[PDB]
């Protein structure tokens, strides 16, 4: 809050914006990262109530329905095994959307085979 | 965000033009409690004052002083400072204060000076000429004086040579006016040093006694010990004020704080060293120093060959802090919040996107 | 004294900007990996080794 | 008054372990759940203190030279030691600090002092014999405060002279042990900073003798000196430190 | 002096590592590059055009 | 080996952790680029005689 340091800030010019514009080129960059990666389907596929697979088990990797995150228990195990004008931006996706693209992905590649990536 | 993004024509988008700041309201400056002053009382209101020659020297250290109650006391005749201000002396610090306290005549208090020559400079008390501290007189007519004469207040009135500053003489040797040989023999030309003033009820103002209290500073490498009175306001909590307590200063929210502290720690840090708590010197309570709801200001609008309406994202600012909406992302003003999900046009974060149909959110 | 104070503290951001626009880099090329191994290995049966 | 004491035993002075004691708070800072590295004059874990005995025929008051501080740890019942001798050369051409506690009070002053030989106290069996001074010209500070204090009670101290502030740290610890120094982790507090000002390079300890010639009583102290380290200090969710590293000891606490 | 001697040095080292970390980032893309042809042409026979 | 250039850059902070930390990292970046490269196999195959 010192005017006087501002004041002699400003003989440095545009340092300040040049900061500020690398840093939000940053934060774009991120969300134009998670958006490539998981956001690669527009339809959002679920699976069936039904999981009859022919024998074949997806209780571990398919959400679980108890939860209130809507997370599969791998997910989930994942999600615990990690732990002066500073800023963080909150991401553009959040972890229950990004969960929900996984398993719109998991629905389409158990119920319809690489053809959904490819056309309907 | 013209003005930030140094065009005319703005692109759809969201862009952050500003910093949000919560402006300081108040200033709060909480220090300890002004204890263990300084014996002034003792110095200036004594009840025998001491002789000119044996002038009385009182150390003062280890206190905290107050000169506003000794600067604002009109019973005091003179009032010069020769080495600093008087109305500096509650701000500045020194190691030592020396208070020399005597008698004299009422024409001799002009010769308590820096390059002043006279009989009390040269034989009874000499100031320095570098001398720093302030000369304090007051007459003394209605105490001192005696009907019958006061002729307890002694002088020096002869000797060979000149005083050093800050050099007593309580020596009583017979001084030889002459060439004459004395050994200690009053002749013609040998008197005795010391003469008795003269002090009366009926003499004017010139002659009448007045007593003079000379405080000289000291400022030594000794740690400054003797300071002037510090001035502590009330205490404001759950405001965004500028805080001052016992010389960490500093802006924030002061609440109040479930941390116990121990007894000897006063401050209170986190992981990455900011005070985030501190006792009050006055009362020993425990606050925590939230820091003010600073937050970026950004602006969501469509291209201005659209339209000119625009929306105020204030970052990780609470809505009821600054058609408003409160996101995740912060206190969105300015946007319709809809219950109805579409494509993202304007990404706000925390899954909010903002759109052009008026702006809805 | 304060100008001393802003290089200092401006040098420290040039230098947190650059390391944060390296490690950016860094992990865009994570992600666009990541990007492919979604298209090839999810979306499809690759024949790539390994 | 002084009396020279003539019924020693010659003994050479012995030594022992530090282990990790000696550690008090840098600072007046509260802290919370968080490691703090700090730079100060430190004693070093597992290190060689000096270790007096007063037994009986022991009585140990050497003068000894001061270094950057002195670290003083006393295992002490029925109160023995009673203060400590604090100089440069200890007699009246240089300006002496004298801290004693008495049967009443702790008197700390900074005078031009004549000190004896050998300075000590007396209980009669009743303190009645002062010997530590001769006279007392030019004072410059006198402060008066509230007292600090098989071995019973365990007593430390920390002495310090950076810019003219005597800094007393000082922490009491209830122990059991018979003879040596206890094994454990104990942080001292700051009690009181001292305005001196004075220039010190020598200190002596103070004791007290026994009268029923003299007897002393059981008594054992230790002498460590300060040294420019680094330590990394570990604080609870309460905010006492609770456990430290020594980073110049060894290589894994490097 | 020696203020002026340690802030040109201390800018030509962080000048170093700035370039040292981009071509280190250059080179872990050309290694990541090799392992995908040593798991591709070397573990395998691929049917990626050239 | 001048000891008061080191306590001048004391003042400066913590920029030589930090450029010590960035040549650690390049450095075992090269070694982790050297293991993902060239040990593929787990096995130490041998051509016949
Ligand atoms: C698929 O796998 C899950 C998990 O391995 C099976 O659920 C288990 O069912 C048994 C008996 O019904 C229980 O004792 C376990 O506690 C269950 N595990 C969990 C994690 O819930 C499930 O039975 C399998 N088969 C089907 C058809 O879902
Ligand atoms: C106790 O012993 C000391 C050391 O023997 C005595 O100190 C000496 O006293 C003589 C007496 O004139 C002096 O000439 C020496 O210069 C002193 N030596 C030192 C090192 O100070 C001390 O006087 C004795 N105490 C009494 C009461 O006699
Ligand atoms: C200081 O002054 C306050 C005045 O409100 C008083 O309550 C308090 O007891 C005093 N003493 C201390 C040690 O805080
Ligand atoms: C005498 O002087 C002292 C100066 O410290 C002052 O505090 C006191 O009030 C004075 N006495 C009277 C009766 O005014
Ligand atoms: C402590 O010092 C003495 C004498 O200097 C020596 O004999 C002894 O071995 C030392 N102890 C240790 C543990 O180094
Ligand atoms: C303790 O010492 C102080 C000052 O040295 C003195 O005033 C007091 O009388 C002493 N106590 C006894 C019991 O002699
Ligand atoms: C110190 O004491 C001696 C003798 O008591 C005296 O002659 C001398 O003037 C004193 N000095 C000061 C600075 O008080
Ligand atoms: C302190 O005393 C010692 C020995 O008497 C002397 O070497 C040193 O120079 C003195 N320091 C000061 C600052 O007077
Ligand atoms: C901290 O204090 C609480 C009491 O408030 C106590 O229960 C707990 O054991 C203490 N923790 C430590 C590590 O001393």
């Amino acid at each position: 809050d010192s005017t006087e340091c501002s004041n002699l800030l400003l003989q440095y010019g545009s340092f300040c914006t040049q900061l500020n514009r690398a840093l939000t080129g940053i934060a774009v960059e991120q969300d134009k990262n998670t958006q490539e990666v998981f956001a690669q389907v527009k339809q959002i596929y679920k699976t069936p109530p039904i999981k009859d697979f022919g024998g074949f088990n997806f209780s571990q990797i398919l959400p679980d329905p108890s939860k209130p995150s809507k997370r599969s228990p791998i997910e989930d195990l994942l999600f615990n095994k990690v732990t002066n004008g500073l800023t963080v931006l909150p991401p553009l996706l959040t972890d229950e959307m990004i969960a929900q693209y996984t398993s719109a992905l998991l629905a389409g590649t158990i119920t319809s085979g690489w053809t959904f990536g490819a056309g309907p | 965000t013209k003005c930030t993004l140094k065009s005319f024509t703005v692109e759809k988008g969201i862009y952050q033009t500003s910093n949000f700041r919560v402006q300081p309201t108040e200033s709060i400056v909480r220090f300890p409690n002004i204890t263990n002053l300084c014996p002034f009382g003792e110095v200036f209101n004594a009840t025998r004052f001491a002789s000119v020659y044996a002038w009385n020297r009182k150390r003062i250290s280890n206190c905290v002083a107050d000169y506003s109650v000794l600067y604002n006391s009109a019973s005091f005749s003179t009032f010069k400072c020769y080495g600093v201000s008087p109305t500096k002396l509650n701000d500045l610090c020194f190691t030592n204060v020396y208070a020399d306290s005597f008698v004299i005549r009422g024409d001799e208090v002009r010769q308590i000076a820096p390059g002043q020559t006279g009989k009390i400079a040269d034989y009874n008390y000499k100031l320095p000429d570098d001398f720093t501290g302030c000369v304090i007189a007051w007459n003394s007519n209605n105490l001192d004086s005696k009907v019958g004469g006061n002729y307890n207040y002694l002088y020096r009135l002869f000797r060979k040579s000149n005083l050093k500053p800050f050099e007593r003489d309580i020596s009583t040797e017979i001084y030889q006016a002459g060439s004459t040989p004395c050994n200690g023999v009053k002749g013609f030309n040998c008197y005795f040093p010391l003469q008795s003033y003269g002090f009366q009820p009926t003499y004017g103002v010139g002659y009448q006694p007045y007593r003079v209290v000379v405080l000289s500073f000291e400022l030594l490498h000794a740690p400054a010990t003797v300071c002037g009175p510090k001035k502590s306001t009330n205490l404001v909590k759950n405001k965004c004020v500028n805080f001052n307590f016992n010389g960490l200063t500093g802006t924030g929210v002061l609440t109040e704080s479930n941390k116990k502290f121990l007894p000897f720690q006063q401050f209170g840090r986190d992981i990455a060293d900011t005070t985030d708590a501190v006792r009050d010197p006055q009362t020993l309570e425990i606050l925590d120093i939230t820091p003010c709801s600073f937050g970026g200001v950004s602006v969501i609008t469509p291209g201005t060959n659209t339209s000119n309406q625009v929306a105020v994202l204030y970052q990780g600012v609470n809505c009821t802090e600054v058609n408003v909406f409160q996101t995740r992302a912060g206190c969105l003003i300015g946007a319709e919040h809809v219950n109805n999900s579409y494509e993202c046009d304007i990404p706000i974060g925390a899954g909010i996107c903002a759109s052009y149909q008026s702006i809805i959110a | 004294q304060i100008d001393r104070l802003i290089t200092g503290r401006l040098q420290s951001l040039q230098t947190y900007v650059t390391q944060q626009l390296i490690r950016a880099a860094e992990i865009r090329a994570s992600a666009n990996l990541a990007a492919t191994k979604m298209s090839e290995c999810v979306l499809g049966q690759s024949k790539r080794v390994d | 008054q002084c009396v020279n004491l003539t019924t020693r035993t010659q003994l050479p002075p012995a030594y022992t372990n530090s282990f990790t004691r000696g550690v008090y708070y840098p600072d007046k800072v509260f802290r919370s759940s968080v490691l703090h590295s700090t730079q100060d004059l430190f004693l070093p874990f597992f290190s060689n203190v000096t270790w007096f005995h007063a037994i009986h025929k022991r009585f140990d008051n050497p003068v000894l030279p001061f270094n950057d501080g002195v670290y003083f740890a006393s295992t002490e019942k029925s109160n023995i030691i009673r203060g400590w001798i604090f100089g440069t050369t200890l007699d009246s051409k240089t300006q002496s600090l004298l801290i004693v506690n008495n049967a009443t009070n702790v008197v700390i002053k900074v005078c031009e002092f004549q000190f004896c030989n050998d300075p000590f106290l007396g209980v009669y069996y009743m303190e009645s014999e002062f010997r530590v001074y001769s006279s007392a010209n030019n004072c410059t500070f006198e402060y008066v405060s509230q007292p600090f204090l098989n071995f019973k009670n365990l007593r430390e101290f920390v002495f310090k002279n950076i810019d003219g502030y005597f800094k007393i740290y000082s922490k009491h610890t209830p122990i059991n042990l018979v003879r040596d120094l206890p094994q454990g982790f104990s942080a001292l507090e700051p009690l009181v900073d001292l305005p001196i000002g004075i220039n010190i390079t020598r200190f002596q300890t103070l004791l007290a003798l026994h009268r029923s010639g003299w007897t002393a009583g059981a008594a054992a102290y230790y002498v460590g000196y300060l040294q420019p380290r680094t330590f990394l200090l570990k604080y609870n969710e309460n905010g006492t430190i609770t456990d430290a590293v020594d980073c110049a000891l060894d290589p894994l606490s490097e």
